[PDB]
Parts: structure tokens; sequence; C-alpha cells
DNA sequence: CAGCTCCCTGCTGGCTCCGAGTGGGTTCTGCCGCTCT
RNA sequence: GAGGGAACCCACU
DNA sequence: AGAGCGGGGAGCCAGCAGGGAGCTG
């Protein structure tokens, strides 16, 4: 039975929340990361050659299965205990796994028979555990199981605990591989270049990139070069041809141009031939290139065994790095010139480097893959030094004094840690911000950290076409959740039910392909492909065939039932080009799709019904996937779709504008992210609001998480009444939204009063505010332990006395315990001590290096928590809790972009107020609504009338006819008020009438982390750099505000010369030099003695006092360290 | 029109032109090996530039079967006369300068192609 | 995270009936009608019952440090 | 509030459709809507049954069963449609070497399912990181 | 008058710039093994 | 009554 | 012997290699 259009909405939201109940919102992270676990450590471990040591006997190394524990932690004691993450989070310990290694050693003496030696299960390092996956010890537990753990159960997981602290990983954009691209060189010698990203599939090494290159007219015409890897020069391709294997022409033309009746192909391809003329014969070739790689050769064979392994393991990887693979491997580079003549000659287009279906996605998985690649290299290179340094002289080796273990775990540690990807030592080189600290500041926070990509892109550029929301975002990437500022367009935000494909095995599609019909390239003649469609397998030419609707038609059959060709896998049709490409490949992004056939959905009533009772069927997503029903599309496979907005397109119409849809959208507003789906009415507002929005939600105040009373966080903001939403969204029932809510449903009337709230600004009812509205609790954490430095340098936690410590800040100790830390429920200042912690250096014996608070912060100590480190020293926490009410300057803000401060707070008898005695929460400017467009505000307001008085929660999701600006109003004119929203005000300050009538309504208003109490600074003197004698850097170091170069021409401009001289002499470094009146150069002076002496002229009577600033003074005396003399002559 | 490739027959290879005064005629003569061949077209360079009007070689017919193309029903083939056909613009850029529809019958074997 | 003792807009108390909201809930009245049976006749007191998320059930579930 | 959202694929039936003409016509814009057509004979049919699919001539030929051998020759139609590479044998009608062929090539699909499903996770072994559990003191 | 000299031009390589001002955070210095008792 | 730098990341106008 | 010391874009400028003219024996 087909859904009717009535129960279409709740069809299409059933099945949403299906795919909400199975695969939740860190999937990918999580699937990532256990695939990573689970298949590429042994992939890499395996893939690694062994060890052969010969100095004389021969040590063979093999490296075998291995083992991964759960997260344990180990004390100074020894004992194992299992780490929970909670400890790890409090102790600053890393949540991480140990890996245990089998290894198989084998000796081989003269004249004698092998010994192999079977060390099983040795340790080679800690793999950091990513929380909430398979090797967790969160893994499978109930939410009663994880609360009895301190845990949150709404806590997604999908970070990994580095030293305390949890770290993302943020998605990494890279172009795809195995793929020929061919962009038009913007001014350069080429004027067309075909590059191909190729890296041999399943096996972590690093990508070789060859280029095919057609040079810019201004010879006799265009000449195709191929730049390979490792050859730095351009080799002319008939010669990469020759050097293949192919003397002949016929054979290099078949493999390049398919047709031979087509004349154009050839007369392009003729330059290229008759500029490679003279190199006839294969060795030749290899000659021609090796003579000009990175490493040449005085020898000729040494030249030719360059060539070859050039040309065999890496000139195109991907198609072979073996012998024999000459064919498949020059039908490729065939096709590569092809589609550079293609391309050349405009019958094929560019391709464009934001498409989507060129780039894939590193997640947790391959990220972390290439870093085990690397360090378990390392950890090789390191057992290879120890094992040579002993067989060179002595007997025998133990394996387990050669492991080093600190390289995985301390590689894995400082990525994790830092941000900064790839190894210390080249840290300048290193991509940073790969590994960021999870934001916890509300639930949006992190869900929206867990779900963050990156475009590796450096953000000075001036360039906007990565920044540019490009068409292929839809539905994988939220067009609104984009960073403001320097990374506007860069850092973005996967959609809802986007999902990250994590990788298979090619495999059983190439077993089925040879059984269906697909010619080799390697038994066909080339006369028989330029009617054939090419058949690619990540990237992979591996055949041609012939009935290309049967094989499309039987792939997604096969792919519909969940056989031979897994979900995940990517089956693109290129009709005009006759090709046919599948990706398994991890990094690509999809979604899905409902099925439609014959202009009719495969999604019937029947599906629903089942779903309807999720829990007592079994029935979830993945029957919906087995059935056939919904289809998981990416972007390549985007292409080749014809999408329905909604079923109604399917629908005949009396200007039929498509009757072959292939697949249907699920709900168009799952193209929003996790941020921008707590919008209402995404659609009425202007969408740099809808961006903002994106923005702000995340430095909403909120409750981040429920389990914040065990978590000592560095900052944490806690609202002390959060609200769900009276006007919701259905995506925000997936988000969690209305269980950890952040923000208050306030009465908002939007009308000009006192003048308090123009320019953005917002008034705040006084009456409101004392009863708890927007009243929040900023929890903050110290941490101090006492480090042992040595033998004379111990620091303690011990009371301090004036009597034996000295370096203090002169502040009183008294509420200080006598185990040197401060007790829960003591009230606290900016100049107060809450940890004791003295020095012993080599009468004062003792210095004091205590622990103070924060500045002009008031609170009580809310938790002190004693534990000891990873290295054994005692450590603490301490959580300060200040109740922070809201105050004038506190920065709230809708969920619509109007952002603002508070301007004022009047009183329950001064805000005005209507017939039955309401008055607003917050008042804001009608000017801050026009030049906005946030008409979702006003919309807002008017379904949140209507919800507060019929007592439902207003549905908002962005398109849906069924709610509307009329029905709204006819809905609030049912409850007696008018039905636009207006209300007859009253002046609070008066008693009489507002002449307007005041659009009044509750709204959601959410507190941002913005308080003006964090920002508020000033400085009359007070602390000086070390170097330039200038004031510090920002309010935590009672710093001074920077008077940089504008402001200098701003008082130029004034003509203010002796405020100039107060700003940029005397109040930032007034200084005194004495300057030689011959020479020029400072002189020395004794003050004291009045000795005023010049070297370099025995001059002791002509010195000068000059004042500078100090930085000139520094400025001179680095340049005369340069070998320049200022000499300042004071006539 | 355009000339094709001479290839040689015994070195498997490109021949080249080259005009022979002894009959003052014009022979395919390689230059890998002494091989020769008499030429039957003279054209030995030839060059289009405003001679694109055939994009017609260029589409091949399987565009019928895709569901993204626009199918119409007004433009009926001249071959089978079958009613649907898919409508497109050719995308080159030696067809940025026009916007001329090209249709392809979708029925199936019948594979005409035509413009206007 | 529990019930406001008192309405942010007016003042009228309504800490004293989230329990009763609940139990009129589960007595199968609907949203608007539970408001009304509790005597909450202006919206912002209907928005103050309607839009409470009540955390500290969930909070109970975590074992006392104290 | 209504939104309004529309959609027209541009352009550039006007067509003298006699009776025959539009008869055909309806046939060939709802082919799929046939039970049963009574006593047709094969020539009055003969265009719509050539714009129409074998799923839909198997319907028709299960219910409208003396027509078959009149049908034959369209098979041949999507014969070379489909299996072009083949010619039939000595007395082989191409209605029942047509179904013989498909029933052919979806029994193979399904062997090859099979195979494929127990020859590379049942029959092979894959190797995968386990559960140590050592609790190994190689770490202190 | 052929070869040399001597100044215009074309090319490639080198070099230097890339908004102002604020909060907050973590992580690193430092990196480990020795030769002497 | 005043004892670190640097790198990086996020955010703000 | 542990404690401690040692080991990307954009745009302008400058030098050198090609011309084309003139010059002298
Ligand atoms: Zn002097
Ligand atoms: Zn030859
Ligand atoms: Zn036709
Ligand atoms: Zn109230």
């Amino acid at each position: 039975d087909e859904i009717t259009p009535d129960l279409w909405q709740e069809a299409c939201w059933i099945v949403i929340s299906s795919y909400f109940d199975e695969k939740g919102l860190v999937r990918q992270q999580l699937d990532s990361f256990d695939e990573f676990i689970q298949m590429s450590v042994q992939r890499i471990v395996e893939d690694a050659p062994p060890i052969d040591l010969q100095a004389p006997p021969r040590y063979l190394l093999k490296f075998e299965q291995i083992y991964l524990s759960k997260p344990t932690h180990w004390e100074r004691d020894g004992a194992p205990s299992p780490m929970m993450p909670n400890e790890a989070r409090l102790r600053n310990l890393t949540y991480s796994a140990p890996l245990y290694v089998d290894i198989t050693k084998t000796v081989i003496k003269e004249g004698e028979e092998q010994l192999q030696t079977q060390h099983q299960k040795t340790f080679i390092g800690k793999i950091p555990i990513m929380l909430r996956s398979t090797y967790c010890l969160l893994n499978g537990l109930t939410d009663r199981d994880l609360c009895e753990l301190n845990e949150c159960p709404l806590d997604p997981g999908g970070y990994f605990i580095i030293n305390g602290s949890e770290k993302v990983l943020i998605a990494q954009e890279k172009m795809a591989t195995n793929t020929v691209y061919v962009f038009a060189k913007k001014d350069s010698k080429y004027a067309y270049t075909g590059e191909c990203r190729s890296c041999l599939e399943n096996s972590s090494r690093p990508t070789s990139t060859i280029w095919v290159s057609m040079l810019a007219r201004g010879a006799i015409g265009q000449r195709i070069v191929a730049t390979l890897p490792y050859i730095k020069q351009e080799v002319p391709i008939i010669i990469v041809f020759r050097a293949l294997g192919f003397v002949s022409d016929r054979d290099i033309l078949e493999h390049i141009i398919y047709d031979f009746e087509d004349p154009e192909m050839m007369e392009m391809v003729k330059p290229s031939l008759d500029e490679a003329f003279v190199i006839q014969e294969q060795n030749v070739a290899l000659n021609f290139i090796g003579s000009r790689g990175a490493k040449p050769g005085v020898t000729k064979e040494k030249r030719i065994k360059y060539a070859k392994e050039v040309l065999q393991k890496e000139m195109l990887p991907h198609v072979g790095v073996s012998d024999f693979c000459e064919t498949k491997k020059a039908y490729f580079l065939g096709y590569m010139v092809h589609r550079l003549l293609l391309a050349a000659l405009g019958r094929r287009e560019l391709d464009d480097r934001d498409h989507y279906g060129n780039k894939r996605l590193d997640l947790a998985g391959p990220l972390l893959a290439f870093l085990f690649r690397g360090m378990f290299k390392n950890l090789l290179k390191e057992v290879r030094i120890y094992a040579q340094k002993f067989i060179d002289r002595g007997k025998d080796f133990n394996l387990e004094l050669a492991i080093k273990t600190r390289i995985i775990s301390d590689g894995l540690k400082y990525s994790l840690a830092t941000g900064n990807w790839g190894d210390q030592k080249k840290a300048h080189q290193a991509r940073a911000g790969v590994s960021q600290v999870l934001n916890r500041l509300t639930f949006a926070s992190t869900l929206s950290h867990l779900r963050r990509l990156n475009s590796p892109i450096g953000r000075d550029g001036k360039l906007a076409k990565p920044r540019q929301l490009h068409n292929t975002l839809w539905g994988m990437v939220c067009p609104a959740e984009t960073p403001e500022g320097h990374a506007v367009g860069l850092v973005k935000n996967l959609a809802l039910m986007a999902y990250i494909s994590v990788g298979s095995q090619p495999s059983p599609i190439l077993e089925f392909l040879e059984e269906w019909s697909m010619e080799n390239l390697e038994e066909i003649s080339p006369a028989a492909i330029a009617d054939a469609t090419k058949i690619f397998v990540n990237g992979c030419w591996v055949g041609i065939h012939k009935d290309p609707e049967q094989l499309m038609n039987t792939l997604r059959k096969l792919r519909r039932q969940m056989d031979i060709i897994v979900s995940e896998v990517s089956m693109i049709r290129d009709i005009r080009e006759r090709e046919i490409r599948i990706y398994t490949d991890a990094g690509r992004i999809c979604r899905p799709l409902l099925i439609v056939e014959k202009q009719k959905l495969l999604l019937k009533k029947r599906h629903i019904d089942q779903l309807k009772e999720r829990e007592y069927n079994n029935y979830s997503w993945q029957d919906l996937v087995a059935s056939g029903v919904v289809e998981y599309i990416d972007t390549l496979e985007e292409e080749t779709v014809m999408l329905a907005m909604t079923p109604d397109d399917l629908q005949e119409k009396e200007v039929a504008y498509c009757s072959t849809y292939t697949h249907c959208e699920i709900h168009p507003s799952m193209i929003l992210g996790v941020c921008a789906s707590i919008i209402p009415f995404p659609d009425h507002n202007q969408s740099p609001r809808n961006t903002y929005q994106s923005a702000m939600g995340k430095q909403a105040m909120g409750v981040y998480i429920t389990n914040f009373h065990v978590r000592m966080d560095t900052l944490a903001h806690v609202l002390y009444y959060p609200q769900k939403p009276l006007v919701t969204t259905r995506s925000m029932e997936y988000l969690r939204f209305r269980e950890l809510p952040a923000g208050i449903n306030s009465i908002v009337a939007i009308a000009s009063y006192t003048g308090y709230n123009q320019e953005d600004s917002v008034i705040m009812n006084r009456s409101a505010v004392d009863r708890g509205f927007f009243r929040s609790v900023f929890y903050r954490s110290y941490k101090e332990q006492e480090s042992k430095k040595g033998f004379d340098q111990e620091e303690v936690f011990e009371k301090p006395t004036r009597e034996t410590c000295q370096g203090m800040r002169h502040a009183i100790y008294d509420k200080l315990d006598d185990d040197g830390l401060i007790a829960p429920g003591v009230r606290v200042s900016g100049d107060d001590v809450i940890i004791g912690k003295t020095v012993t250096l080599p009468r004062y014996t003792k210095r004091d290096c205590s622990t103070f608070l924060r500045t002009s912060e008031t609170g009580i100590v809310d938790q002190v928590m004693v534990t000891l480190n990873q290295e054994g020293y005692k450590f603490c926490k301490i959580r300060v809790r200040s109740v922070r009410i809201p105050q004038i300057g506190d920065k709230f803000a809708s969920r619509h972009g109007q952002k603002g401060t508070c301007g004022i707070q009047y009183r329950q008898e001064d805000m005005p107020f209507t017939c039955e005695g309401i008055t607003p929460d917050i008042i804001i400017n009608p000017h801050a609504i026009p030049s906005r467009m946030t008409i979702g505000h006003l919309i807002e307001c008017l379904q949140g009338k209507v919800s507060a008085n019929k007592g439902e929660i207003g549905d908002a999701t962005p398109f849906n006819d069924a709610v509307n600006v009329q029905k709204i109003s006819n809905l609030l004119s049912d409850y007696g008020y008018h039905l636009r929203g207006n209300e007859v005000l009253y002046n609070g300050f008066t008693g009489r009438k507002i002449t307007s009538q005041i659009f009044i309504g509750p709204t959601y208003y959410q507190r941002l982390k913005h308080m003006v109490d964090d920002k508020i600074h000033s400085r009359a003197r007070g602390p000086i750099q070390i170097l330039n004698r200038q004031p510090m850097e920002g309010r935590s170091r009672d710093g001074g505000l920077r008077f940089g170069e504008m402001e200098r021409d701003c008082q130029i401009a004034h003509g203010a010369a002796q405020f100039l001289r107060e700003r940029l002499f005397e109040a930032s470094d007034p200084y005194q030099v004495h300057v030689c009146n011959l020479c020029g150069i400072m002189a020395i002076a004794n003050t004291r003695t009045h000795t005023y002496e010049c070297r370099g002229c025995r001059n002791k009577t002509q010195i000068s006092l000059v004042r500078m600033p100090y930085a000139c003074k520094l400025l001179f005396q680095e340049l005369m360290s340069m070998s320049i003399a200022p000499r300042m002559m004071s006539v | 029109g355009f000339v094709g490739i001479r290839f040689c027959q015994e070195c498997n290879n490109m021949l080249y032109p080259k005009e022979d005064k002894e009959n003052r005629i014009l022979l395919y003569a390689c230059r890998n090996c002494d091989y020769q061949q008499e030429a039957d077209n003279s054209c030995i360079y030839v060059n289009k530039i405003t001679h694109e009007v055939d994009e017609l070689t260029q589409i091949i017919a399987d565009v019928s079967q895709d569901p993204t193309l626009p199918r119409t029903e007004d433009h009926p083939c001249q071959k089978c006369g079958h009613k649907e056909a898919v409508f497109f613009q050719s995308h080159s850029a030696r067809a940025e300068d026009a916007m001329r529809l090209y249709y392809v019958c979708t029925a199936p074997h019948c594979g005409h192609r035509w413009t206007e | 995270m529990i019930i406001p003792v008192r309405c942010f807009t007016c003042g009228k108390i309504v800490g004293n009936k989230w329990e009763a909201y609940l139990g009129l809930l589960q007595a199968e009245y609907t949203e608007g009608d539970a408001l009304d049976a509790l005597g909450l006749k202006r919206y912002c007191c209907r928005r103050m019952l309607l839009a409470h998320v009540d955390l500290i059930e969930k909070l109970l579930n975590y074992a006392p440090l104290e | 509030g209504r939104r309004m959202n529309s959609k027209m694929q541009v352009y550039s039936l006007p067509k003298m459709m006699t009776l025959h003409q539009q008869c055909i016509r309806v046939l060939k814009n709802n082919i799929d809507s046939i039970f049963e057509v009574g006593g047709v004979p094969y020539s009055v049919l003969e265009p719509v049954l050539e714009r129409c699919t074998p799923d839909q001539l198997y319907r028709i030929e299960e219910y409208n069963h003396v027509l078959i051998e009149e049908t034959d020759q369209l098979w041949k139609v999507h014969c070379h449609r489909d299996f072009k590479e083949e010619r039939p044998e000595e007395y082989e009608s191409w209605r029942e070497m047509y179904l013989r062929l498909q029933d052919a090539r979806e029994q193979r699909l399904r062997v090859l399912t099979k195979n494929i499903q127990f020859a590379h996770a049942n029959k092979p072994k894959g190797r995968q990181a386990k559960m140590a559990f050592v609790n190994s003191v190689a770490k202190p």
C-alpha cells in the first residue's frame, strides 16, 4: 500500500527516527576507530617487511597476530587495574590499551637448521582508545551501568582521553585517490594537466602522484609530457610507453586512442610522437628516464635498474606494484593521456576541485593508521639498530630490550595531545589542528565538534573557491554551520543523516565482475575497447563490459539486498563517456535516500507499520536497508540520480517536470547539521542569520552534560533552569536537545522602550532575573601537583608559614587547611590562596609557589579532589563555583542570530504590561529585525504564544506545508489574542496605554558564555614584559591594551602630538640612556658616582641624557648586535 | 575533411609524408625502416577553424537511458517515429557559442540523433 | 534542572505544581487541560510547566559522593 | 503562508490523432494496466506490444494464452535487444528460450551470490586483532 | 667583408608583502643514554 | 605588594 | 650508585643569455 500524502510526514519522521535509533550521531568516528583497531593495525604490522639482520648468522624477525587489551592502568606498584574513563579524566591519565604483538625470531647458522623462538604477546606500546568504541570499557553498557560508573548515557563518545583532556579528531578533506583529474593550470607552461593521486588500496603508504600534462602553445604542436614521481624532469609520454615495454606505435596508440577512425586524437598525439622519435628501444627509454632521476647513475645498468623500480613501484602504484603488470599500468597511463586529450579537445569537461566526489574524508581511522604506519616503521628501525649493534659483536639479543615501547605510546600520545599531526621532530611541517580539545560548553558544542570536517587549506588564502558553498554539499555537509572569520567555508559540519564510508575490500566485487561477463584488460584486444564500457574498481581499470544496463541493474540489485555489494559501495555510471566506476574506499560521504521506481516509492505502509513497533518486532533501519527500500548514495553517485524532493514530486503534474525520478529525499531538513537543526523556521531567516545561530548555539549556556558534578573541567557553565523550547523542530529529538537544553523561553516584547535596547541590545526584567531567569554557575578547576624536580627542588603541599617561606604574593593563607589545600565551602576572592605549595631551595629555605585564584573572581570552593597522577606524585584539582546572575552587558541570543547585550534591567513595576499583568522578560528593539530579515523570530514568537496557550509544543521543521503564518494566526485568534501577536501594552511608568500595539510572545532565548565580568579590564600600572619593558598581554596578566599603528595614525590625523607621546612614550616604556656627544653610541654612566664615560672616544665630559622608549634602546642595541651603528647625534 | 594517420607495416610504426620527385608523387615513407608506401590522398595536414558544425559524432546514443536527461514528446524520431526523445545541449568549450538542442531517440536500438 | 519556585514573568508559585502536572499527565489529561486544571491561566506560567525539563531525576541516578 | 513551488522543462501534443492512433497511444501510456484483452489479434495490437517490457509480455501471455504463437516474432525483438550474441537451435520458439535464458541467468546470479558469500567469509580466514585479556605486567 | 664588440629585450630566479584588537585553552621546554664509584 | 617563554587551537567584534 | 653533566598566492627587480646594429683590420 502506497503511503497516502496525509500520512507521509509521520512516515518520513518514523523512518528518520529509526535511523537515529540505530546509527546515532557520532557513528562515523566510532566506525572509523573500530575499523582502525580491528583491521588497520594488523595490516600495518603484517605489511611491514620482516627484519633480516646478518652481520655470519642470519636473524629473521617476523611480526604476527596482534593482541589488544582493554584500557588498563598500571600504578607504581605495577598491579594492573581496569581504567574507567572518569579515572583517566580526574587523574590526567591517557585512556589507552596495551597492544601486544606476536613475534617469531628464526636463527640461521652456517651448516645448521633454523631456530624458531615464539615471543607470544610482546608489548610494543599503548594505543589511545576512543570513548564508547568497541575496545572501550563503556561499550555494551546500559544507561544504569553508565550511571553507576558516573558516566553520562547521553554522552556520545567518539573522543579520546589524553592526559585527562578530551581530544576529538577533526576529519580532514583530502583529494580522492586513484582518480584521473584534468585541470587547466592557471598561467603555467601546461595548458591542461591530468593528475592521479595514486595509492594502492588497503595499504597505508603515502600517495604517489603522477602528472600527465600537455604544454602550452605560446614548436609544431601540443606536446604531452609526464611528471613522474622521483623523476625530476618532464619525460615525454611516448618515452614512458617505450620504457613500459612498447616499442611499436599501434601498441602505444591502441593503449591511448581507443577508436582509430577518430582523427583529432591522432593530430594531437602527433607532436608527442614526433618529439620522442629518437628513442625507440625499451632500455634506451629507461636510460633516458633514469638519467634525470633524483639519484643519477654513472653506470647505464644502475640507471636501468633505477627507472625500472620507479616505473615498477612508484609510477601508478594502485594499478600494480608487481611484475608482469605492464599491460594494466600501460592501459591506465593511456587512459590518463586519453582523458587529457578529451579535455584538451573540449570533448570532455575539466574536473572540479571543490566537488566532494573528488574528495575523501580522513576520519580517526585513516589518520591513526598513517600515524601508526610511521611509528611502527620507527619501532622496526629501532629494533634493527639494537639487534645489529648486538650481533655486530655480541652472541644474541633479547628482543624485549630491543622493543622501544615508548615509540608507539609517546608518538600517539603526542599527536593526539598537541594536534601537530605526524612526528615531533618535524613539527614545523606537521599539520596542526587535526586533534582538538573537545568543546564541552553545551551538548550542541559537543555534537558539533564530534561531527566536524576541515579543509586543509591555508586560512589566509584570498581565493574563495574552497570556501564557497559548493552545490555538492547537499545533504552531506550543513549549508549553514561554518565559522565566521578566517575559517569561513573551510571548517564544516556533517548533515544529520550523512554517513562517511568506513572502507571495504574490493575483492568480492572483483570475483563477481569476473564471473559476470567482464573481459579483463589482460585478455582483450584494444579494438574491443572503443564501444565497450570501461569498468573501474577503486580507480583501477579492471576490464570492459558490453551490456551496461544489465550490469548496472545487477550490481544495484545486489547492493539493495545486502549481498556481495555492501551498502556503502558506490557505483557510478557515466553514460556519456562509457564508464562504470566502483568505489569501495573509505572517506566517501553518503546519505540514505528512498528508492523511487516507476514513479512510485518502494517504501510502503507495511514498513512504517513494522517500524512503529521497533521495540517488539526487532525491526530497525538495517532491515529497511536490507529490504531494498533505502539506499546510501554518495556524491559521485548523486550526479547520476534524479532526486524527488518530496513524494509529491512523483505525482503527475499539469506541467510534468520529470517522470524518471530515481530516488527521493527522506526529508529535506536533513541537509542541516546539528547546530542548524535547533533553528525554528530556518527557511524564513536570512542565511547569514542561520550561520550566526549555528555559531552562537555552541556558545549558549545550558547543562553541557549530565555528570557535570563528577567532572573537573577547566571552564564549565551550567544554567539554573534550562527549558526545552516551546517551538522545536523534529530534528531536535535526535540531538537530545529536550534532555540537555540550552536556553529559556522568554516573554519577548519587540518594542521601543526607553531607548536602552537600541543597536542590538535587550532590556531584561530585573524581577524575572531575581527569580532565577537565566541565572547560572561558572565552574573553574585548578590543578596542581607536587612535582619532584631532582633531589633539591621538592615542591610539597604544605600550608605556608611566613617564618620559613619566601617569594609570596603577600596574601592570607588562613583559609588553607593544614594539608596545604583549601576545603569545599570556603568563599574565595581574587587574591586568595587555594593551594599551598612550597619548593625546597638549595633562612628562607622554602619558596612559595602557591596556586592563587583568578583575579577579581569571587566564588566558593565547590570540590577538592586529591589523587595520584601517573608519576605517583600527589595531584589535586579544585573546582570553584561562581554564581553568575544576568547583568548589564551579558550577551543573550535568540535562535535566529539576534545576539545582543543586556542594556538595562527594569523591575516588574517598571516594565510594560499587558492587560493580564504579563510583563516581558526581554524587550528587543524593532530595528534589529528589518535589515536582518529574521522573520523566523517573529513566527517563533507567534507559534510560541499559540503553543503556550494551547499546551502543545510547536513544530517548526523548516520545510513543512502544514505550518504557515496564517494557520498560526488563526490558532492564536482562537484563544482571544490578536491574530498577529500584537497586544495592548501599558506604560509601566505612567500606566498609560502605548499607542502602538506591541508584538509580544514566548521566544527561546539562550544566554551566551560572553559575560561582561569575564571581559572587563583596566590598568593603571603593573606588570611589564621582561624583554621590551612594555605592559603585559591580556587581562589575565594585568596587561595593557595595544595602542597599535592605526591608533597612532588616527592620533596623527588628530594632530595630538603630546597625546601621541604620552601613549607611545610615557604610558608604555619611558627610559633614559646616556649618549656620547661625539660618536652617538650609548655610553657607560655610573649615576651613583656621576662617572659618565664613553669608550671608543675616551670621552668623560661630553655625555648627554636622552629620553627614549625602552623599545628604541632595545632596537638600537639589536642593531649594534647586527653590526650597525645608530649614531644618535644630538646636534 | 580530416585525413587519418598512416602506419608502417614492417616495424608496426608511424609513416611520414615525403615527396618523391622521380615520379613527382607523394609517398608515406617510414623512417625507422626502409618501408615506403604511395599515398591515396594528397592531403597531409588539414585544420578546421569554423568547421565545427557537426557535433553529432561526439554524441553517443546511450544517453537515451539517462534518468537525469530531459525527455520530450514534441520531437518525434525520423528513423523509427518514436514519440519519446531526450534533449540536451553540446557542452564543449567549442559549443559555448551555441545553445542548440541535440535530441536522441529514447526507444531502444534506434539511436537516431538530430538537431532542431 | 528542577522546577522553578516561581514563574519568571509574574511570580505565580509553580514549584508545587510539577508533580501534580506529571500525575495529571499520567492520568491521560492533555497538556492544555492539565495546565488548566492547575490554575495556570496566563501563558507565562503555562510555558513554565510546559517547557520544563526535570534533569534532577537523572542527576539522582549518580551515587552520592557526600 | 503558502509557498509557491513549481518547475518546467523548457523547450523549442500538436497532432491529428484519429481513433486507432488515440487508442494505441492511450495504451502506450498505460501498458501495465491490462488484465486480459479478450479476443484481440496481434496485428491491431502491433505497436503497443513493441513498446513493452518482457515482464508485461509474460503477464499478458499468461493471461491471454492463445496469443503466444503470434507473439514469438516480437520475442526476437526482445532477443536481439537483450541476448543479441545468441541464436536459437532447431525447434526453438523465441519465447521459451528467452524465459530459459532469463531463468538460467538469475540462477547463475544466485549461485554466484552463494559462492562468493561462502568463499570469502566462511571458507578463508581474515587476520584480525583479538582480545588479549592477559593483564600482563610487561608495562609496570 | 668576417668576426668581434656593444648595447636592447626575453627569460628565470629571487625576494618580500598578506586588517586591527580581544578573551580562553592545552602542550612543549627537556631527552635521553651515559662514565664515575 | 610582585616570577617564564613559545607553538597551536577555539572563540569574540 | 645514584646524582649530575654532555651531545599558498600575488607582484617587482636583478642578473644572464639571446638578438640586432656598428666597427676595424
Ligand atoms: Zn663616543
Ligand atoms: Zn617501418
Ligand atoms: Zn527513433
Ligand atoms: Zn506566570
